[PDB]
């Protein structure tokens, strides 16, 4: 069953690549701003050496995993003004530049369904949110960059030098890649831009419907907000003590009486910030295997194109388009499938005067009483010279061989 | 170059860069961008420049820069085919297994005494 | 690792609560029914740090694993074969590579084909002979100015069109960008004697 015609479908892929760069600081948690407390806290040891030691590589973690996604390509590319690029209308993925940031239609419609008082409570008890090195203007930089590279340079913009080349010619080589040879696109090239089209612009439209569609990003700024969220109301817990705050205990009691149920207070506290650093440690180390996932898959999809099945969305892949987003990344894949099948009547081989004869590439084919030479991924029959095929053997060995007379091209040229 | 986050340091001249971060205190501001090595945040980027001229000790604060703005010339009929090489070796380090270490609680958690022993051993099988 | 190790002692130096932080001074000074409750504020606290230090090291040691399961793969394929995947084995077509060893890890040595020099060309998709048109098996055709020539997409190797370098395809009015130019038959001089 060869495949007689196409279909490009664009299908859209979320990574989470960093989490919100925490900071928690212990004088300020631990201890209501009281001096008694720090002492006690002074007593207990080097933690909060360690806790901040260890927000910090978090920190410095996220920081490389956003620089090392994004940022592999040396040089920031520019699309020319321009824009004939064989008739695949860009506009929905290059940039934009009404905005003040250059972001991109797809990119805005990301930005707004995920929407990342309660900071100014975290704020004040030690909890801040530093601010991420890349911010979303270099980001989506970024993602112009790697977009006028993959559009104009083809995908020599990774490896090396630059270099342009139209984008027709590229999406022939990208097919010449998957199987199909260069002259079904060159025949049907106005037909791939318009299923092109309209695929982006189906993705734009699934975008604009739910946001369960980013249902990956949703839960690295859910997670975090309700780790943060819940280590607060460990504020608010007796732990054993006769209050909660530490300005009611030394109120109340004195030094060596309210030292011990300081001391009950202070190894609680520090317990559950233990538990919300642990936390953010594994949580941390998972994002950070999405964020080597996506790392790849933007050395692989964007910057080249797989050979891996299923890697870079399902179906023989094209192309890719990364696209920004709040704490992560989607890809645009662009995915060559094979719409419709039609059956034949295939031959392993064909006897023509007791020598074998294999198709060099392809399959061999029958519309029911002829036999044809396909390609294997689509159905373009041509006739059986003895360039689409090599001998081997005899032709009683193998086996389910048929008969045929394999059109010699030099008969008329030697006839006169 | 102290920088207080969050801060709009009206509380703690000309030193002052207000970025996004936070103010940075003690740092020139810079609007000729370069390649950073000290992270600062949402794009400012401090680092050392010991200027023969003036302030052989100061710290600047630019912004990040990406790398070199191009302007590939795609143009639909034209093709650029590279006409030689170059072979280049590039080292790539990965760390593979750390210090097999080990640790023994009684030894750790009791300095060799006995009462200790015994108290660790009513916590129960913790180690 | 080191640092690890090293902040797990400087918790044995700290009172934890008890009047003193070492073992042999606190059953020098107080009973057992007295001292048992300073043991064991230090007990709970030395096993608390004693745990913290436990689970770093499985956090670290989950993703040193990560990271030696890259260097397998990467040797699997970038040193037992050659990769397609692009920018896994070093930025560059990747032809090689020699893993040396290194004090707990490994480095390689990628060597990696960069195609140094470019110079523009003008293309064209097909090639009209006499209304077929013409593509190149493999290759992308190119001109110097004048001639056309059919050259190998990563260097600029050119040859003349043959029908050898090139493979026939319905007519040439349907592809867009089509050029025209006389495909040089090899066999015109041997069928002409």
């Amino acid at each position: 069953a060869i495949p007689t015609n196409f279909t490009i479908s664009v299908t859209t892929e979320i990574l989470p690549v960093s989490m919100t760069k925490t900071s928690v600081d212990c004088t300020m948690y631990i201890c209501g701003d009281s001096t008694e407390c720090s002492n006690l806290l002074l007593q207990y040891g080097s933690f909060c050496t360690q806790l901040n030691r260890a927000l910090t590589g978090i920190a410095v973690e996220q920081d490389k995993n956003t620089q090392e996604v994004f940022a592999q390509v040396k040089q920031i590319y520019k699309t020319p003004p321009i824009k004939d690029f064989g008739g695949f209308n860009f506009s929905q993925i290059l940039p934009d530049p009404s905005k003040p940031s250059k972001r991109s239609f797809i990119e805005d419609l990301l930005f707004n369904k995920v929407t990342l008082d309660l900071i100014c409570a975290q704020k004040f008890n030690g909890l801040t949110v530093l601010p991420p090195l890349l911010t979303d203007e270099m980001i989506a930089q970024y993602t112009s960059a790697l977009l006028a590279g993959t559009i104009t340079s083809g995908w020599t913009f990774g490896a090396g030098a630059a270099l342009q080349i139209p984008f027709a010619m590229q999406m022939a080589y990208r097919f010449n890649g998957i199987g199909v040879t260069q002259n079904v696109l060159y025949e049907n090239q106005k037909l791939i831009a318009n299923q092109f089209n309209s695929a982006i612009g189906k993705i734009q439209d699934s975008l604009s419907s739910t946001a369960s569609a980013l249902g990956k990003l949703q839960d690295v700024v859910n997670q975090n907000a309700q780790a943060l969220n819940t280590l607060v109301k460990q504020l608010s817990s007796n732990f054993g003590a006769i209050s909660s705050v530490l300005n009611d205990i030394l109120s109340r009691l004195d030094p060596p009486e309210a030292e011990v149920q300081i001391d009950r207070l202070i190894t609680g506290r520090l317990q559950s910030l233990q538990t919300y650093v642990t936390q953010q440690l594994i949580r941390a180390a998972e994002i950070r295997a999405s964020a080597n996932l996506a790392a790849t898959k933007m050395s692989e999809c964007v910057l080249g194109q797989s050979k891996r099945v299923d890697f870079c969305g399902k179906g023989y892949h094209l192309m890719s388009f990364p696209q920004s987003a709040p704490h992560g990344v989607v890809f645009l894949h662009v995915t060559y499938v094979p719409a419709q099948e039609k059956n034949f009547t295939t031959a392993p081989a064909i006897c023509h005067d007791g020598k074998a004869h294999f198709p060099r590439e392809g399959v061999f084919v029958s519309n029911g009483t002829h036999w044809f030479v396909t390609q294997r991924n689509f159905y373009e029959p041509q006739i059986i010279t003895t360039d689409n095929t090599f001998v081997s053997g005899n032709c009683d060995v193998v086996i389910g061989i048929v008969n045929n007379t394999v059109y010699d091209p030099l008969q008329p040229e030697l006839d006169s | 170059a102290v920088l207080y986050q969050d801060v709009n340091c009206t509380e703690v001249g000309s030193n002052v860069f207000q970025t996004r971060a936070g103010c940075l205190i003690g740092a020139e501001h810079v609007n000729n961008s370069y390649e950073c090595d000290i992270p600062i945040g949402a794009g400012i980027c401090a680092s050392y420049q010991t200027q023969t001229s003036v302030a052989s000790q100061s710290i600047i604060a630019y912004t990040m820069s990406l790398g070199a703005e191009n302007s590939v010339a795609y143009s639909n009929n034209s093709i650029a085919i590279p006409t030689n090489f170059t072979i280049s070796v590039t080292t790539e380090i990965l760390p593979v297994s750390m210090t097999k270490t080990s640790v023994d609680c009684t030894m750790y958690i009791c300095g060799d005494s006995t009462e200790c022993s015994n108290l660790l051993l009513q916590y129960g099988s913790f180690c």
